[PDB]
């Protein structure tokens, strides 16, 4: 949930008002008289903590909710992809007010080059199944979309405009110390650790990190000690762990490849 | 539905649409007296977020004819040789109601240029609507049916579609001028509030020709920078704030220092 | 429904279909006098906007025989084994209704190379292309039913059926020359006023790389373009603005100007 | 998602660009950082080194090198295409400018020579 | 797709592949050696595997004393190694006759490595 | 099978698709303009990039020089452009020391173009993608202005341009030009075009450079003036951007 | 049944009637048996139980006999998904199969996977045919999200067997799961008689013992070698209709059949 | 197929391809007509009126003489035409040097074809995308003659011939009018013969033409823009209706 998430002090706010506030408070939007937004987009590299935030929103929405990752769309028999896509948006407006989540679209949301194939030509019209729905003759005022991607600079601009994605949001990089101190305190505090607590010795390091690697180090450090016929606590000799979270050394193609 | 007061931004284009649509229906007698032809459907190309689909929902509000729609790729189908059946069972539903406009929002999924290594049923059902528009029985269908299609970039397609005889006009929806950009603010603002001592042309002239739909984004967003603070009313500096922002990121990835040339 | 006296241009092209279809019903004693029987088959190349379908519907106006209506995609079916029956149906009934004609159009939908695919549906057309062959020349003669097939591109398509036994002449069309643009223009314009400005032998001219179909758009696009000026009849400069428009995005010789 | 024109470097695409020089630069990124600043009285150059095996005497290698007493250089990219480049460079400082003008080159008439060592690579396939 | 059967082609991600195959083609002998310095000296060992029983073991050797005060221990298959040890036994005439004295090791590696760069 | 993999192949349609794929490269390049008029020739420029931490101030990019008489403007690739001018600067001097006088401008381009033809057929080699402008003065023909093309054919123009969006810029030049302009009619003309068909709204002094030829040498031959920034930031404000 | 055996959780092959290892098998004892035995600690720490493992190395090691065997000790359902036999030329339908099994595994209450030759997933992508290689990640990437989504179960374990480790470098998929990656051995010369003691049992052969077997087993250190030598050495005592083995047939067997096990 | 992407292989019909694809390039070029009277030769051109920015001080010129008794005209593309013109005039002045004697026209014509034969035979080379023709008089005689050349490397001797756009209209035309039963005598009918021949292409533009003729005794003479403008009218003067 929200409290289970660490340092999203900024990003956490924009969606819990772009999703929850309207259905709870919409008369005040039109008390001005404007149309609120419909779509957003969450672009940042992996492990930066995006796919889990919606799962927090899933716990607290009091609406419907749908999970479709981008690879689920395609099949071998053409024509059925889009009707599956049409089956979605009709299901949404039916069980309204509802919203939708996608965990990846870079297999779909692309630049629409000049195709000369069936594969590269059939993927495109899938994308067209979205555009003719998200803004065509038949639209509505209950659906909202939560896109997602590990990166967003290639998917076509025709998808990127207002009416479609009124509020897209960034994510931090992996070298920003403030939240790093906030995550270790978060994750570690959820369980019981040692008094010898050299965690203000690890944050200071220059290394770049995600929210995913942190789940690795603090778990596999919880592995080595629990493996020691012990009961709870994790010894301050987890120096194995941090250095065990050095995957660049485990990449010979990052060791003896270009030279 | 929406209406023609809302599609402001132009008149030259829209004043060319019912040059072909409204006249033959209401008044063919002069055109039968003059008795020359019958100009059939139309295409309108332009970049996205410009008002293509918008004009096409309005016109239905101001037509008096029946107005059939097909959204993106609801004709391409799984089994074989019934996509065509899904077509020829369309037009027969039109001729029942002799005045019948149709509409298909996008064709670049269907009507892309043909090849042999791939592209099957879709390059077939295109190869019979292309018959239905101007064939023997198409001459029968050619009486009163009118067509509108709204692509994004037309070089992709065949010429046979946009070949005249069936496509007699090819309209451009370019991104606007200052006064065009300036007005549609009001068309997306008049609901708002008694905006306080404000100009809106001094800000349009700031934002050079980007698109139209973007302007719907600044206005809705500007109120939102006023919505947070329980400031129901609207500011000036919130506008040139937002428009100066939301296009920055659009001008963020355009840079590159490859420079293998000069 | 249309007739002759509505084309003017195609003369080198039109004498054949006359020799295939319109004539032999009249004076077959010509062909036998030599000891000869006319073609069983015709085809028409593409180069669109040049009057292919127009020609076929003309002869239907005066043929004194049974005439048919097919586009290439009505043949195909869904149940995977009923398509090719349908072809034998239309040919036997034509014999029952002989002397008869057919017209299969845009058959690039059907006619393709033996692509040797892996789909499961694209096979059931190749068989459907094949009973035709086995029907049309095949094993046994069929009588006096004639084919007038059409297309828009053939330079890599229509593999094997294009041969004698099945088709005998290959008329081709292109965008006309200067000489034909003269008389063809008189066709459409022979109901309007043409107040005094005619000058037509400079209006149309070479380097107007246009079609034989766009002209009627130019003809009709002008009249209303004059109507909106509250002037029903027409002048020259009505047409000048039109030709300025419709020609605009046909071609661009930016890669030319090198062969100095 | 590129094809049929990065195969070589002597076929202009319709878009009008050469094949794989754009892709050589892709490694230049993937090498270590570097920098240099112009002051009003001097100039600086600097690089780190992520020496793979710590057992290496890191002093032996030198990212930086000499060209003259007055000129110095550094890269950010592939290694072994540097330590030959310099000998191919300072050999040119002598035979080109020095022995027909007496003294050492300025920087740009020493950099222009480096380029003519480079373009001779992108001449053929 | 190309990109692999030729040397002088970069991949679009930057890394070429053909040398990386040669970096991998060293250990077809399943041999592992070791070197270590001293206070005034240095030593090199080398594992041996002569499974068949008809090889005079004295001549099988991945060692080539190229000249005075130089040594070399190789990996990779033997024939390519001789094709390198020769060039070492050639330069040590030249650097002596051309510049006067014996080659240090560091130059001899710097020189030899430029040759394998040119390929 | 399409006919582009080598420049030694005619197409069945009778054309050499590789060469067109070079003449399109200059479209990526930066604008260049020249005007021919009474007193002397003028040129312009526009750098492709105008960022902060690189000095285009003293470092000319688009306007090299070939002799005190002749100066050029350059486009396209940069590595395949220097060697041309470093050939032209040789051929001229190798025309001087033998004939003891200056170069006629027509011979240079005739000799500089027919080598680009040499890199069009004989060998599987790249054609040099470059579109020079030539500006200079010879006595047998007075003032002169030529233009090149990486095929190898030239043309003696009056006032033209190349680079990004020249097709529109010509339309801004075809109809609003007068042969009797002295100098500054061409200047406010020239600088007005680049102001219209640019990429961004800066028009900063760094973004562009000018040059001139002038017969103002009173019975002496000729002068040049390649303007420093202080001579061109003062003129546009003196002209009304 | 449709797909695989599933072992009915009790078909009790001997994980110790084998000449394998004690360290590795005890390394696996941690990640599987300890929680399913003893949840009182992972609960006490709150760490979720582990996420799968890799077992590299080429065959002969027995890197599939232990797997279903220890699964038989705990009693889960053992199945297959050989990636060589999962790829399908069509655009989708390589990912559908992934989606069936994570679902169908959960149709059963416990279930564990044995993927093999998974390099078919983890390819270097040297061809770079974007019509294909854009899809290769598409089906692969679906695995990453189909595998650890909402599944908070302690029953659905994962295994991936991968000969040729590190051939994959499109993505090493390191962070998070794969809580072990066992340093697999080969059959040491000491383990030979540890292995020959296995298959030799259930025979009346006058012993058939020797120390000339590991020398024969030298470089033929693969379990199939010993399975087959005991096979064909069994076929030579009957070559003359004898009654019991002689150990010379073993010294004959491994010497004369590891030939194919060393040249091809 | 694949038989057409080189110069050193034969299709199974026996004929090479890259050569006669050149004949498709030359078809894309301008006209070039020539006629011989009884004692004088003429030559034409489909000059263009492109735009009002080429210097009227220097009109272009297809024609290019090599010596005072020989000329040359071509069509196709100009770059590959510039070379052999320079290898020609070089070769002629050598024949004056070595032999103290001018060139028989047949000897010249076999030198230009003697290069169009090697530039297709030995690969590593592209042909000359040009057809040409020769015109003039032999020394010490009035014998008129013109020869044609084409990139296959063969030389013929027509009496009238053309190359390029709508040549097919013309080569049939002169057959309907020109004939050896009545060979013309002097200029004003060879020109009155020719200026009408161009008209299939010229579409009534007289800023789109040039012309030359030939002398005995090693001379030539060019021609004006009004000196045709009357001939624009006598040819139209017959066209009263
Ligand atoms: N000039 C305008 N007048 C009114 N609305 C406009 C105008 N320009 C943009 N819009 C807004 O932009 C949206 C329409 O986008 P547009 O129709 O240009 O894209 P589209 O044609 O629907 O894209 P596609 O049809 O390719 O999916 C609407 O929300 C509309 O309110
Ligand atoms: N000589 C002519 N007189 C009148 N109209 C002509 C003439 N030639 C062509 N046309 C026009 O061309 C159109 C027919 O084009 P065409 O015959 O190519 O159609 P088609 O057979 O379906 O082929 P396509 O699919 O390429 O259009 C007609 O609508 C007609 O107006
Ligand atoms: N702030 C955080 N606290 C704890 N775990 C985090 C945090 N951010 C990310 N993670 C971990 O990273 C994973 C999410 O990866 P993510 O970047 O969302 O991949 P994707 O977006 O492709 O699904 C989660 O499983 C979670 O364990
Ligand atoms: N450690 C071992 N001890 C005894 N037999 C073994 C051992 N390892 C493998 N085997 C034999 O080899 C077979 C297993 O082959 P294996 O190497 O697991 O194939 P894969 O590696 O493809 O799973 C078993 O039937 C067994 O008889």
């Amino acid at each position: 949930t929200y409290a289970d998430v660490g340092g999203l002090d900024m990003q956490k706010q924009e969606i819990r008002e772009a999703v929850e506030l309207p259905l709870v408070q919409a008369d005040l939007y039109e008390q001005i008289g404007i149309d609120p937004p419909r779509g957003v987009l969450l672009y940042g590299p992996p492990g930066t903590g995006k796919t889990m935030l919606v799962k927090a929103v899933a716990n607290s929405t009091k609406a419907a909710f749908i999970r479709v990752n981008g690879s689920e769309f395609v099949h071998k028999y053409l024509g059925e992809g889009p009707r599956m896509v049409r089956d979605v948006f009709r299901l949404a407006r039916e069980n309204a007010p509802s919203i939708i989540f996608i965990d990846e679209v870079d297999s779909i949301a692309t630049k629409r080059f000049d195709a000369q194939t069936g594969s590269d030509r059939e993927v495109q019209r899938i994308l067209i199944e979205l555009l003719t729905q998200m803004d065509g003759f038949d639209q509505s005022t209950n659906v909202k979309v939560i896109m997602a991607t590990n990166r967003a600079d290639t998917l076509d601009p025709a998808l990127l405009r207002p009416g479609r994605l009124d509020r897209k949001i960034e994510f931090p990089s992996l070298r920003d110390r403030r939240e790093r101190r906030l995550i270790f305190g978060t994750i570690a505090s959820k369980m019981s650790l040692a008094p010898e607590a050299d965690l203000d010795s690890l944050i200071i390091r220059n290394d770049s990190l995600s929210g995913a690697v942190i789940a690795a180090i603090m778990q596999e450090a919880g592995l080595r000690a629990v493996r020691k016929n012990r009961y709870v606590i994790l010894q301050s000799d987890l120096e194995e762990a941090y250095a065990t979270q050095v995957k660049t050394d485990n990449t010979v193609d990052k060791f003896d490849f270009y030279k | 539905d929406s209406t023609y007061d809302m599609v402001g931004g132009l008149t030259k284009q829209i004043k060319e649409i019912k040059e072909v649509i409204e006249l033959p229906v209401k008044h063919p007698e002069l055109f039968e007296s003059l008795g020359i032809a019958q100009p059939k459907g139309v295409i309108l190309y332009g970049p996205p977020g410009t008002g293509k689909t918008l004009l096409a929902r309005a016109v239905a509000h101001h037509t008096d004819c029946k107005f059939i729609r097909v959204s993106g790729a609801e004709l391409v189908q799984k089994y074989i040789g019934e996509g065509s059946r899904m077509v020829r069972e369309l037009f027969v539903m039109a001729r029942e109601h002799a005045p019948s406009i149709i509409f298909m929002d996008e064709i670049d999924s269907i009507g892309s240029t043909r090849v042999e290594g791939s592209g099957g049923g879709d390059s077939e059902v295109q190869r019979t609507m292309l018959e239905l528009l101007n064939q023997l029985d198409g001459f029968e269908t050619s009486k009163n049916i009118k067509i509108i299609m709204a692509t994004n970039r037309l070089d992709i397609l065949d010429p046979a579609l946009l070949r005249p005889g069936r496509i007699d006009r090819k309209i451009e929806f370019p991104p606007p001028s200052v006064a065009a950009r300036a007005e549609i603010l009001r068309i997306h603002s008049r609901k708002m509030n008694l905006t306080r001592g404000i100009n809106l042309r001094k800000v349009a002239e700031k934002m050079n020709g980007c698109s139209g739909a973007d302007v719907k984004g600044v206005c809705t967003e500007a109120g939102m920078y006023a919505l947070r603070e329980r400031r129901i009313h609207v500011t000036q500096e919130d506008f040139e704030l937002a428009v100066g922002k939301v296009m920055n990121k659009n001008q963020e990835t355009a840079i590159s220092v490859a420079k293998l040339f000069k | 429904t249309e007739s002759y006296s509505d084309i003017g241009g195609l003369e080198s092209q039109i004498q054949e279909i006359k020799e295939s279809v319109e004539l032999p019903l009249t004076h077959p004693e010509l062909y036998e006098e030599m000891g000869i029987k006319p073609p069983k088959g015709v085809i028409l190349y593409g180069a669109p906007g040049t009057g292919k379908t127009l020609l076929a519907k003309a002869v239907a106006n005066q043929t004194s025989a049974t005439f048919l209506r097919i586009v290439g995609s009505e043949l195909i079916q869904k149940y995977l084994g009923d398509g090719p029956r349908l072809c034998r149906q239309i040919f036997k009934v034509a014999g029952e209704n002989a002397p008869s004609i057919v017209f299969i159009d845009e058959i690039d939908a059907i006619g393709t190379k033996r692509y040797d695919s892996n789909s499961g549906g694209e096979r059931e057309i190749q068989r459907t292309m094949l009973e035709l062959l086995n029907q049309l020349d095949g094993f046994d003669d069929r009588g006096d039913v004639k084919v007038i097939m059409a297309t828009n591109k053939i330079e890599t398509l229509d593999p094997a059926l294009i041969r004698p036994g099945r088709i005998d002449r290959k008329i081709l069309f292109e965008n006309p020359d200067l000489s034909t643009k003269k008389k063809i223009l008189g066709i459409h314009t022979s109901k309007m006023n043409l107040s005094e400005d005619v000058n037509l032998e400079t209006l149309v001219t070479t380097k107007d790389d246009l079609s034989g179909a766009d002209i009627q758009a130019m003809c009709t696009e002008a009249g209303l373009l004059a109507l909106r000026e509250r002037r029903m009849q027409v002048t020259a400069e009505d047409f000048k603005q039109a030709k300025e428009r419709v020609m605009k995005n046909k071609v661009e010789e930016n890669l030319e100007g090198l062969y100095l | 998602m590129t094809d049929r024109y990065s195969f070589s470097l002597t076929t202009f695409s319709p878009s009008g660009k050469l094949g794989q020089i754009d892709y050589a630069l892709t490694a230049v990124k993937q090498g270590v950082t570097s920098l240099g600043i112009k002051a009003t009285n001097g100039v600086v150059i600097a690089t780190e080194k992520k020496s793979s095996s710590p057992l290496a005497m890191s002093e032996t290698l030198s990212k930086v090198s000499l060209l003259t007493p007055d000129i110095g250089a550094v890269y950010s990219g592939m290694g072994p295409d540097y330590r030959v480049l310099v000998d191919k460079s300072r050999k040119v400082a002598h035979t080109s400018y020095k022995r027909i003008y007496g003294e050492y080159p300025p920087t740009k008439l020493l950099v222009s020579e480096v380029a003519k060592i480079m373009q001779e690579a992108t001449q053929s396939g | 797709a190309g990109y692999d059967r030729h040397i002088t082609i970069f991949s679009p991600e930057g890394r070429l592949y053909q040398v990386e195959y040669a970096f991998k083609a060293t250990n077809q002998t399943n041999i592992n050696s070791l070197a270590v310095r001293g206070k005034d000296c240095t030593v090199v060992i080398s594992q041996k595997k002569v499974p068949d029983k008809l090889l005079d073991p004295t001549t099988v050797s991945y060692i080539f004393c190229i000249s005075r005060t130089i040594g070399m221990v190789v990996n990779g298959p033997i024939p390519d190694a001789r094709n390198a040890a020769l060039r070492a036994k050639a330069e040590a005439a030249e650097f002596r006759y051309k510049y006067g004295y014996d080659m240090p090791c560091d130059v001899l590696a710097k020189r030899m490595a430029n040759l394998s760069q040119i390929y | 099978r399409r006919y582009d993999s080598r420049t030694t192949i005619f197409s069945p349609e009778g054309r050499l698709y590789q060469v067109e794929y070079a003449l399109e490269s200059i479209s990526h390049a930066g604008t260049a303009i020249g005007i021919m008029a009474s007193d002397g020739i003028v040129l312009a420029a526009e750098r492709k990039v105008t960022s902060t931490l690189l000095e285009q101030d003293t470092s000319t990019e688009k306007l090299y020089k070939l002799n005190d008489k002749i100066a050029v403007a350059v486009a396209g690739l940069t590595a395949d452009a220097e060697i041309l001018i470093n050939t032209a600067r040789i051929h001229a001097q190798n025309y001087l020391k033998t004939y003891n006088e200056d170069i006629p401008v027509e011979i240079l381009v005739r000799r500089l173009s027919d080598i680009k033809q040499g890199y069009t057929q004989h060998g599987g080699l790249r054609p040099f993608g470059v579109s020079f402008i030539y500006a200079g003065y010879d006595d047998r023909y007075g003032y002169q202005l030529y233009t090149s093309n990486p095929s190898g054919n030239y043309t003696g123009w009056k006032a033209i341009s190349v680079g990004a969006n020249t097709s529109a810029a010509q339309t801004l030049l075809q109809m609003d030009y007068k042969d009797d302009m002295k100098v500054d009619d061409a200047i406010e003309l020239a600088l007005k075009t680049l102001s219209k068909t640019t990429d961004s709204s800066a028009l900063t002094y760094d973004r562009l450079e000018f040059a001139t030829i002038r017969k103002g040498a009173n019975d002496g031959e000729v002068y040049q003036k390649i303007f420093k920034p202080q001579e061109i930031k003062d003129i546009l404000v003196k002209t009304g951007i | 049944l449709v797909y695989n055996m599933t072992s009915f959780e009790q078909g009790e092959i001997t994980f110790d009637g084998i000449g394998g290892l004690t360290e590795q098998i005890r390394e696996l004892r941690e990640v599987i048996e300890l929680p399913l035995k003893n949840p009182e600690i992972f609960q006490r720490v709150g760490i979720k139980p582990p996420k799968g493992v890799l077992l590299y190395g080429p065959p002969g090691t027995g890197k599939t006999l232990l797997a279903k065997a220890v699964a038989a000790t705990i009693g889960a359902n053992f199945i297959f998904s050989p990636a060589s036999g999962i790829v399908d030329k069509y655009i989708g339908e390589s990912a559908r199969i992934i989606r069936e099994m994570f679902a169908y595994a959960k149709e059963h209450e416990p279930c564990i996977i044995f993927m093999d030759e998974v390099d078919a997933i983890g390819g270097r992508r040297f061809s770079e045919g974007t019509s294909a290689d854009r899809e290769i990640q598409r089906t692969l990437m679906e695995l990453l999200t189909q595998m650890d989504g909402f599944d908070n179960l302690g029953q659905t374990k994962i295994i991936m067997a991968t000969n040729r480790p590190d051939t994959l470098d499109p993505a090493l998929l390191r962070p998070g799961r794969l809580d072990r990656k066992v340093e697999i051995p080969l059959p040491n010369e000491a383990g030979r008689l540890e292995i020959f003691k296995i298959h030799t049992a259930k025979v009346k052969k006058t012993g058939e013992f020797d120390f000339e077997a590991a020398v024969k087993m030298s470089d033929g250190f693969n379990g199939a070698d010993i399975r087959n030598c005991a096979t064909e050495a069994g076929f030579f005592a009957i070559r003359d209709d004898r009654d019991h083995i002689n150990p010379d047939d073993l010294m004959k067997a491994v010497r004369k059949v590891a030939e194919v096990k060393k040249l091809e | 197929s694949g038989y057409d992407r080189a110069l050193s292989i034969f299709s199974p019909d026996g004929h090479i391809f890259q050569v006669e694809y050149a004949l498709e390039a030359v078809k894309r070029g301008t006209c070039a007509v020539g006629v011989k009277g009884k004692n004088c030769v003429v030559l034409g051109c489909e000059r263009r009126s492109t735009l009002k920015l080429q210097d009227t001080r220097i009109t272009p010129s297809k024609v290019s003489k090599i010596d005072s008794h020989v000329v040359l005209s071509f069509s196709g593309l100009n770059a590959d035409s510039r070379i052999l013109i320079e290898k020609a005039r070089v070769e002629a002045q050598s024949h004056r040097l070595t032999l103290e004697d001018p060139v028989t026209v047949e000897y010249l014509t076999r030198y230009v074809a003697g290069v169009q034969q090697r530039y297709t035979q030995s690969g590593g080379v592209r042909p000359f995308g040009v057809s040409t023709l020769i015109a003039g008089f032999d020394p010490r005689d009035d014998e008129p003659k013109l020869y044609q050349t084409e990139p296959s490397g063969i030389y013929s001797s027509w009496s009238a011939q053309t190359i390029g756009r709508n040549s097919k209209t013309v080569r049939e035309f002169l057959e309907k009018n020109y004939d050896r039963k009545e060979p013309p005598a002097t200029v004003e009918e060879c020109v009155k013969l020719t200026v009408r021949s161009l008209l299939e292409v010229v579409q009534t533009g007289a800023k789109n033409i040039e012309i030359t003729v030939v002398k005995p005794d090693s001379d030539i003479v060019a021609l004006s823009s009004e000196e045709i403008n009357q001939y624009v009218t006598q040819i139209e003067q017959e066209k009263q209706e």
